[PDB]
């Protein structure tokens, strides 16, 4: 898809196949932004995401905003 | 428009505008280009909120904003419902609802979401005004359950509530009324959701770490702070009582009642919360057992003589848990006992899974045995709990270490207060001329004054708590239930209370049988910990000093009296004589007549409970004797005898069937009866001496205290005297008191069964003991005694004399008695009775003229028997007594000494006796003619004597 990974100041655009899980969506960012495997937390449309569920299982769009949180 | 009508509703609900510059306090969206579209509507709401919470602003309380967003939404639904076109905005309220809730969950799950505030602040806002977050929170919880993320939510809220309680309030306690209520309301909100109740015990920090010190259980553990809510917390006691310690009874009563009312609500709310957990699932319920068992295991020092208080859980914490456990135990111990068999009697037949029993003394067993019993038994691994059984025995654990530690703490306070007032008085005398020293002394006074205010405040609060009948009732009813259960464990049939238990369990034993008794002690009872008996009795003795005691007129009291009587009846059950001492002290409290002279509160049970009325009397008479075998120590053989005597006396006055069993025992079980009397008699040879002597010791000690110019003739330590002074006061009271009761018992019995008192093993010892006591009483031993208020030390020389002389009267028609009294040279003198008559007439009404004539009549018969005897010796006593055969009354030819009795007897008499009966004839000991010993010396005296007589007449 075509998704923007906001913060308040930052963005790291991503392309990912819809049927792909969110665990791919984490690792599609891990080595494309600077943040580790388990230091990721993804918040979209009111839910927190899960490693096991697909990006399409959440029905996320092209030209859409998913937020991220640095995880201590 | 209606697209317009939606757009602006959002503005008002979220308090946010885009283009937007005027009118109400709303915040301008900065500066996102896509959301700078001057339409608006349902799909920009995510973005508005996302900005609101993550691109922040001076949005400093984000969770509050969410909550007001929700309330604004609920209110706009209501305003709308009844207006022109409710339906068109429905999509909009729906969407705000969806997302305000969703982000509420998010705000309470991950820390960094908003960049203003964190968990602590959010839940602080929640605590302050809990009713305003209740609908929102409720929705948040439900959303988290639906999304498989309840735990994450719980790990945000509840550890945060912990820190809020330790770190953001000075003191989380009953003083902080708004806050502790709101904290409870939070636990109740969450834990009313079943999916929450089923996993609550998995929260981080639910258990105590391995390193957590006992005092911090209530601080560092999820349930700890709420469990510690109680009026017996220092800061609470100080606030409510230390406030004005000089209040009238009426004024203190009002404070007790508020704190009792408030404590009831706290316990109800804590129970509701914990019952939810218990009902959640086997895990939650197992983890509760495990949680409470850890707290108990690491607080045994709460029952030591000098507990390290600052290293142990607090009284409020431990007491509240005890009450919750009492409350989970109630249902299987209702009066029908229909579920009594749910509790496993073999709970200890195996190594224990929760309660740490290492170091625990057992009822009639030692470590080696108990560990060996494990071997033989165990129960296959995996074959464990029964929540019920865990809960019953944990309740007994906390009754002892929890409430037990709480009551002993209160009990010592009267002394701590008096000692502290004395130090303060003395430090107040110092004249400190030097500025540094004056500051030091004022610091010392001030620290002691503060300790004193704490203690005095706590004593009031603890009294408020123990005088709380509604709560204490539950403790006692638990105890009554526990007694029935214990009777069942003992029952060979294990049928009680559905079938009577038959006592005694083993036949009554007619010198060092502890091994024997231990060996026939019943199993498994003999392995139960002592605390299962000591907890109930410590509690019952202590709770008895309260006017509102739960024991007074409690229809379940009988179960406990039943257990006690069984314990005193069967010496195999509980080996510890201090414990049994406490038990008989307890019966004695229920035997004491009331202030209006009605029967004591247990008299009714003593009379009508078949189990008690069949066993008590025998139990008392037996125990009176048995305490002799090493039973200093302060539930003394003498204290126990004093306790027994009170019960014996009251039984005898007020309950005819007990008078009858007493007379029966003396007529039909004489050997048993005589053993009790011989003991009563023997102690009465010395108890008055012991009392006078301690009274003289009191004076020696007090005159040394007075010296001022000082010898010191040795003054040791001034506090060692004050100790020795109390110690002599105690011993005086205990000795004089018991002598009173014993003489009173000789009086009332001898009245009805004079014959029991005149058999040979009693009658000479008795004569000699009566006469010796008579000497003290009418002579200088009692005459020269003057202490101030001798009633303090149960010292009534007058009543003792009155009773002593009534015994003479009561036996005055037993000729063996008249003779024994006439033949005791050591004390008998007719004048003692004359002086006795003189002394009794000094308290008017003490003795009737009739009484006095009976006494003189007695003294005359005796003095006359004495004369007859002396005339008989003079006129017919031509052979010295030691030369006469004790059986043939004739001059011995060849005296021999019997080895068991030490009696001298003629060789030919013993030979005639041993021809038919191979025993010493005086004491029945086995004896063979060979073992007899020649009395060469005595034989000479006889021959010599015979030579004198032959040579003249
Ligand atoms: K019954």
């Amino acid at each position: 898809l075509n998704i923007h990974i906001k913060s308040g100041q930052d963005k790291w655009e991503v392309n990912v196949a819809p049927e792909s899980t969110v665990l791919q969506f984490k690792e599609a960012i891990n080595k494309a932004n600077g943040i580790p495997v388990a230091n990721q937390r993804l918040i979209y449309s009111g839910k927190i995401l899960k490693d096991d569920q697909t990006v399409e299982s959440y029905h996320i769009q092209d030209g859409h905003s998913v937020h991220l949180v640095k995880s201590q | 428009s209606p697209e317009f009508r939606s757009m602006t509703a959002i503005e008002d609900i979220l308090q946010i505008t885009t283009d937007p510059s005027d009118t109400r306090g709303y915040s301008l969206l900065k500066s996102e280009e896509v959301p700078q579209g001057s339409t608006l509507g349902v799909d920009f709401i995510d973005t508005l909120l996302l900005y609101q919470l993550t691109e922040n602003e001076k949005l400093d309380k984000p969770f509050e904003y969410l909550n007001d967003c929700f309330r604004r939404n609920q209110q706009q639904k209501r305003i709308t419902k009844n207006k022109p076109n409710a339906e068109s905005l429905h999509s909009t309220f729906q969407e705000i609802d969806r997302l305000v809730i969703g982000y509420g969950v998010v705000a309470l799950q991950i820390e960094n979401f908003c960049m203003n505030g964190a968990f602590i602040n959010y839940i602080t806002g929640i605590v302050s005004n809990v009713n305003s977050y209740t609908d929102f929170l409720s929705q948040i919880i439900q959303r988290a359950i639906l999304e498989g993320t309840a735990l994450d939510l719980l790990n945000a809220v509840f550890p945060t509530l912990l820190e809020y309680c330790n770190k953001h309030v000075s003191h989380f306690d009953l003083n902080e009324s708004v806050i502790y209520n709101n904290v409870l309301t939070i636990f109740e909100l969450f834990v009313t959701f079943k999916p929450i109740a089923e996993i609550f015990t998995k929260i981080d920090g639910f258990f105590a770490d391995y390193s957590c010190k006992p005092q911090d259980f209530e601080r560092k553990t999820i349930l700890g702070p709420i469990l510690s809510l109680s009026p017996i917390e220092a800061a609470v006691a100080i606030r409510n009582y230390g406030d004005n310690l000089l209040r009238s009874k009426q004024q203190t009563a009002m404070i007790h009642e508020s704190l009792q009312a408030e404590h009831k609500v706290v316990i109800d709310r804590l129970f509701f919360i914990v019952d939810k957990l218990v009902r959640g699932s086997l895990n939650s319920r197992t983890d509760m057992i495990s949680y409470f068992a850890h707290i108990a295991n690491k607080n045994h020092l709460r029952r030591a003589d000098h507990p390290p208080f600052k290293e142990l859980s607090s009284n409020g914490f431990m007491s509240n848990i005890t009450l919750l456990l009492v409350r989970f135990s109630q249902p299987f111990l209702d009066i029908s006992y229909k579920k009594i068999d749910k509790i496993d009697a073999n709970y200890f037949n195996n190594p224990s899974l929760f309660i740490d029993l290492s170091g625990e003394t057992r009822l009639n067993s030692d470590f080696k045995e108990a560990d060996a019993f494990y071997d033989k038994n165990r129960k296959t691994a995996d074959s464990k709990p029964n929540f019920i059984s865990d809960c019953f025995f944990l309740t007994l654990t906390y009754l002892h270490y929890g409430l037990g530690g709480t009551l002993s703490f209160e009990e010592k306070m009267g002394s701590e207060i008096k000692a502290l007032k004395e130090e303060i008085e003395k430090v107040k005398k110092i004249a400190a001329n030097h500025d540094v020293f004056a500051r030091f002394i004022t610091a010392q006074l001030s620290k002691m004054e503060k300790a004193l205010k704490t203690t005095e405040s706590l004593r009031f609060a603890l009294q408020g708590f123990f005088a709380h009948r509604s709560l204490q009732l539950e403790v006692f009813d638990f105890i009554c239930g526990a007694s029935t259960f214990l009777i069942r464990v003992v029952d060979p049939e294990h049928e009680f209370p559905f079938k009577q238990i038959k006592l005694p369990l083993i036949p009554d034993q007619i010198v060092d049988n502890a091994d024997f008794l231990r060996a026939h002690a019943p199993v498994p009872f003999k392995y139960y910990p002592e605390f299962v008996v000591e907890g109930p009795v410590n509690y019952s003795l202590y709770i008895s000093k309260y006017q509102t005691s739960p024991i007074f007129r409690n229809p379940r009291l009988g179960s406990f009296v039943e257990f006690t009587t069984m314990v005193l009846r069967c010496p195999e059950l509980v080996s510890n004589p201090h414990l049994k001492g406490k038990l008989v002290q307890l019966l004695s409290v229920g035997a004491m007549p009331l202030t209006d002279n009605s029967p004591g509160f247990m008299m009714d049970i003593f009379e009508h409970d078949e189990l008690v009325n069949k066993n008590l009397l025998y139990a008392l008479l037996d125990f009176y004797v048995i305490v002799e075998k090493t039973g200093s120590q302060f539930y003394d053989k003498f204290n126990s005898r004093y306790s027994i005597s009170i019960i014996l006396e009251e039984l005898y006055y007020k309950i005819p069937s007990y008078k009858n069993q007493l007379i029966w025992q003396s007529q039909n079980n004489a050997d048993f009866f005589v053993r009790f009397v011989a003991r009563m008699l023997n102690d009465l040879t010395f108890l008055l001496d012991e009392g006078l002597s301690n009274l003289a010791e009191v004076h020696n000690i007090q005159n040394e205290l007075d010296n001022r110019a000082r010898g010191a003739p040795r003054e040791e330590e001034d506090k060692e005297l004050q100790t020795r002074l109390a110690s002599a006061s105690r011993q005086a009271k205990s000795s004089c008191g018991l002598a009173d009761k014993s003489m009173k018992l000789f009086e009332i019995y001898s009245k009805d069964i004079p014959a029991a008192f005149v058999t040979p093993e009693i009658v000479y010892r008795l004569a000699s003991m009566l006469n010796y006591n008579l000497e003290s009483l009418v002579g200088p031993k009692c005459g020269e005694l003057k202490v101030k208020d001798p009633q303090s030390y149960s010292f009534n020389p007058k009543d003792l004399l009155k009773a002593l002389t009534t015994v003479y009267i009561n036996l005055s028609e037993q000729s063996e008695f008249i003779s024994a009294v006439a033949k005791d040279e050591r004390s008998f003198n007719r004048n003692l009775f004359v002086r006795a008559v003189d002394i009794l007439g000094r308290k008017t009404g003490l003795a009737s003229p009739e009484f006095i004539e009976k006494l003189l009549n007695f003294a005359n018969k005796a003095e006359e028997q004495r004369k007859a005897d002396e005339e008989e010796d003079l006129e017919y006593g031509d052979v010295p007594d030691e030369f006469l055969d004790p059986l043939m009354y004739t001059i011995m030819k060849d005296p021999v000494i019997l080895p068991a009795s030490k009696m001298n007897i003629d060789r030919s008499t013993i030979k005639a006796h041993l021809l038919s009966d191979s025993t010493d004839p005086f004491n029945r000991m086995p004896l063979k003619l060979e073992d007899v010993t020649p009395n060469e010396e005595l034989r000479q005296k006889i021959l010599c004597f015979k030579k004198q007589k032959k040579e003249e007449a």
